[PDB]
């Protein structure tokens, strides 16, 4: 029983930390996209503002 | 007749006799079955673990 507890609770945190450490990075990638798409809608009507 | 009385009954004990020796015999082939894959499954823990 404790062999295959081991065994289901590390199986299952692979398909955990899966998508966890892919949620991380994708959200740091959001977070920059954030920050960069942000200078493009910035100044894209500052040109087209004036 | 009344000597094959005699054989019949001697012949049935030992019957039951290596009868009494198989059934000991299948008794702990249990046991031993049940304690290796005692040891078996004490590792199986390391196997799904690390697996």
């Amino acid at each position: 029983a404790m062999s295959m507890a081991v065994e289901s609770t590390g199986n299952a945190k692979a398909e955990a930390e899966s998508r966890a450490e892919a949620a991380r990075i994708e959200g740091e990638g959001s977070v920059l996209q954030a920050k960069l798409k942000a200078q493009a809608l910035a100044i894209e009507t500052e040109a087209e503002l004036e | 007749l009344a000597i094959e009385i005699t054989t019949n009954s001697q012949e049935a004990a030992a019957k039951h006799e290596a009868q009494r020796l198989e059934q000991e015999a299948r008794g702990r082939l249990e046991r031993q079955k049940i304690l290796d894959q005692s040891e078996a499954e004490k590792a199986r823990k390391e196997l799904l673990e690390l697996e």
